RNA sequence: AGCUUGACUGUGGUGUAUCGGACCACAGUGGCCUUGACGGGUAACGGAGAAUCAGGGUUCGAUUCCGGAGAGGGAGCCUGAGAGACGGCUACCACUACCAAGGUGGGCAGCAGGCACGCAAAUUGCCCCAUGCAAAGACAGUCUGUGAGGCAGCGACGAACAGUAGCAACCCCGUCGGCCUUGCCGAUGGGGCUUGGAAUGGACGCUAUCCAAAGACAGCCGUGAGUAUCAACCGGAGGGCAAGUCUGGUGCCAGCAGCUGCGGUAAUUCCAGCUCCGAGGGCGUAUACUAACAUUGCUGCUGUUAAAACACUUGUAGUCUGCCUAC
RNA sequence: AUCCACUGCAGCGAAGGCGUUCUGCAAGUGCACGUCCGUCGAUCAAGAAUGAGAGUUCGGGGAGCAAAGAUGAUCAGACACCG
RNA sequence: AACGAGAAAUCCACAGCCUGUGGGUUCAGGGGGGAGUACUGUCGCAAGGCUGAAACUUAAAGGAAUUGACGGAAUGGCACCA
RNA sequence: GAAAUUGGACGAUGUCCAGCCACUAGAGGAAGCAAAAGUCGUAACAAGGUUGCUGUAGGUGAACCUGCAGCAGGAUCAUU
RNA sequence: GCGCGGAUAGCUCAGUCGGUAGAGCAGGGGAUUGAAAAUCCCCGUGUCCUUGGUUCGAUUCCGAGUCCGCGCACCA
RNA sequence: CACCAUGUUCAA
């Protein structure tokens, strides 16, 4: 910290931001259909011990 | 202004939007059902929180008030010609043993779908909505329909449909042209 | 402790109405001063005209500098300091552009890091400052 | 904390449709008040009702039905059964329109519409078909009127029901059950990819139907969907609180964050990408109020030290007050 | 001016408060009782009477102590503790 | 010194008989500040008493108790890194 | 039977006066609050280095100091 | 109304009278830090009003001369 | 019982 926040830095990280553009969009389920994704993906896709394997477990990175 | 015809909600958002039993409890019974939200369960559960209410306030009486003789008739009644009470358990207790599957089975998808008429409960929704379906002689084209004991063995395909005495649809229409 | 018998009804009502003045809540909504003191006379959301921009040091342990802008209320002319939120923004605002605040989350009262700033900014020149964000529209002109 | 001087009562009149200090003439000195008079305030039109509500209660009710008041502010009237009328008149005030300058006018808090004011609210539509009302008047010959009212347009206020896909074959996956030492085979079953036979709604069409006339709905044995491009989103992912110790950038900066907190070069929280979670044709935000709240406590709070027993007696209003009276 | 020791898990007073001896004046509680009255009571906004010390007012008094002030130390300062 | 009560300290002829909540009555409190402030009223010679807000600000203030640390606190041991 | 005449009432409206309320400008004075790393002290928390605090009075750069009386919420539940 | 003072890096300012240049503030880079804050190093930066003779260069010599402050003063 | 004042911000 040479200097520190000021008026000059508004939108410092957003502008540095390198934008990475999205991906190709195969397009979402709604409703019924997305119930029944949920439903499968959670109640009968099921290894019976611990129970209920969170959804959003993510591959192993630098922290572990 | 002056339009007196009236509106009402027919269901209640749940305290505590995040808990896990309950969260848990709806999908699965949404799956096992064939639902696309969630109101579709909870509009379901106020009915069903409306007659156990009733059940309640009317065994808080005796038997032979008025009030027991008219409104528990009435229950019963109801609970009967929609499939929720048999013969035998026709009583203002076992109308408080209700559950949210003793509706969601009465329901029209999932008794298209038992009768056989769909593979899954999701082909049944889908047949419900493109109007295939007829209970009694008119078609019927709303999965939520609440079908009586009665309209219950008269449920059938539609002589407009192709699936039946209709004539073809789009698709086969062309491909025979 | 209070008074039974089944002759005390004024007793009772007189004290719970004289004693229901201490709580704050019932207090300021009772209080005629609100409506009068505060900038939103009773009110939302208001407009207002940019005068200047602020940077507003945040509170300890934070070391931030919020981004506000001082706005004058075109209704009854008086100056509060709403922020700017989300990233940049502040470059979606200059001089005299006429802006709608409206309070934070908390019903008078400032939140998190901002030290008495309890107005925030949703649109700018007639179009939503998350929409400018997002980049959902673009500023007129 | 005192209020009232036609103020309160009486007698005789007046006036009125009628009782009455309603007004008058003469007499008297009354009338209300800590059970809050008089005054002040309006996040005051009132009620039916609305939202919650175990119970007790809390908050709101401009708004459709009933009552009141008003028609720019006042006031005075005529006509009439009924008006102190305003789509009646008269005058003054405040604004204002036309003018040939002598004169004439105005009244949308009716319906559309415009300017202002604002956070904030629609078409200068069609019609009397329905509902009613009025009149010298059933209908037709021979068009009663009706911005009441109806129907349309705009309308994510707010409600209800549906769709945005379904079934099966190919290829990679898991549980069960066999053969068998584990491994292999079959069976429902689930994900992604290709391929099939179908299905259907939107959208367009019809003078069929609907309609006062149209438009839309319903109907169609009229066409016709594959990236079914006819392509869902709004918020989130440390905790409360469902969901990532993922990858890149940032480096107490930018920013997030209702609260706690995150950010100081390895950010589960910022900016994004991917993934996931939640409600879903909706979701977020702000404001107000309700519940949570037994944090206004009648039910039902607390007062030694958390907020709170008057320094202490007395004492009026107020509140509360021992036992007893027929087989 | 003040009443040491006695002087205390002592007493009294509504509280503040009250301590040498003799004495004037009115009073209170408790106790004792086959005394009298016969509900006349409890708590109390308003109201009223007491209310340490400081403070003020008018007139005296002034020993001791002592705000202010003076003043010597201490201290970096010290119109603070200490004298 | 029991039961009970209490967040506990503690209370104990009460701070018990309280969610198994109601004998009667008065006063006061509703997070912390701003503030016992301003204005006004009233009493006083005055000092001031009584009465008494709001704008605004803030996520803790606070209470009892615990474990450690500290003490120019006490007691008792000790060390030629005293 | 019109204009005109006289005159009682109702009473718009103008002007003055009084009271009250609401909003508002103001030189200057004085407070409150908020904002990482400005100055002077060390008043409090331990016996906080003069135990602390209450009421009042006086003094003082500032915290504060001192007097009188009280309190322990004290650093004493305790000595013919 | 007559008369007196100085403009020096982006700002506050001491300048050898008649040899031509400097500090803090101001930004960056480094050292320090876990990151800062204070600190220490390194790097920026100036026709000194407009001008005349110009001693050798006029910043320092004089006079006109923006901008901004101030004292002197008439009597009976 | 001479005198013995102080310790920048967040972080732990």
């Amino acid at each position: 910290g040479k200097v520190h926040g000021s008026l000059a830095r508004a939108g410092k990280v957003k502008g540095q931001t390198p934008k990475v553009p999205k991906q190709e969009k195969k397009k979402e389920a709604v409703g019924r259909a997305k119930k029944r994704l949920l439903y499968n993906k959670r109640f009968i896709s099921a290894p019976v011990g611990g129970k209920r394997a969170q959804p959003n477990k993510q591959p192993a990175g630098k922290l572990g | 202004v002056r339009k007196y015809r009236n509106f009402s909600k027919v269901y209640s958002t749940p305290r505590r939007p995040f808990d896990k039993e309950r969260l848990d409890k709806e999908l699965k019974l949404c799956g096992e059902y064939g639902l696309r939200c969630k109101k579709e369960v909870w509009r379901v559960g106020a009915v069903l929180t409306k007659m156990r209410s009733a059940a309640r306030q009317l065994l808080t009486l005796e038997e032979g008030h008025l009030r027991r003789q008219i409104e528990g008739a009435a229950l019963l009644r109801r609970c009967q010609k929609y499939g929720l009470l048999d013969e035998s358990k026709l009583k203002l207790d076992y109308v408080l043993s209700l559950t949210v599957p003793d509706f969601l089975e009465r329901r029209l998808q999932t008794i298209v779908f038992k009768l056989g008429l769909a593979k899954s409960i999701h082909h049944a929704r889908v047949l419900i909505a493109q109007r295939h379906i007829r209970v009694g002689k008119q078609i019927c084209t709303s999965p939520s329909f609440l079908v009586r004991m009665d309209s219950e063995k008269h449920i059938d395909f539609a002589p407009q449909s192709p699936l039946g005495g209709g004539p073809p649809g789009r698709v086969k229409r062309k491909k025979l042209a | 402790g209070k008074p039974h018998g089944i002759r005390t009804a004024r007793k009772l009502r007189s004290h719970r109405r004289e004693q229901r003045w201490a709580d704050k809540d019932y207090n300021k909504r009772n209080l005629g001063t609100t409506l009068k003191c505060s900038p939103f006379g009773g009110t939302s959301h208001v407009k207002g005209i940019v005068l200047e921009k602020v940077g507003v040091e945040a509170k300890q342990p934070n070391s931030a500098i919020r981004k506000c802008v001082r706005v004058q209320l075109i209704k009854n002319g008086k100056k509060i300091c709403a922020f700017v939120p989300k990233d940049g923004c502040l470059n979606f605002i200059e001089e005299n552009d006429e802006v709608l605040v409206s309070g934070f989350g908390r019903s008078g009262h400032a939140v998190g890091d901002l030290p008495g700033i309890r107005f925030k900014v949703v649109k700018v020149s007639g179009v939503g400052l998350m929409a400018l964000f997002r980049e959902k529209k673009e500023k007129p002109r």
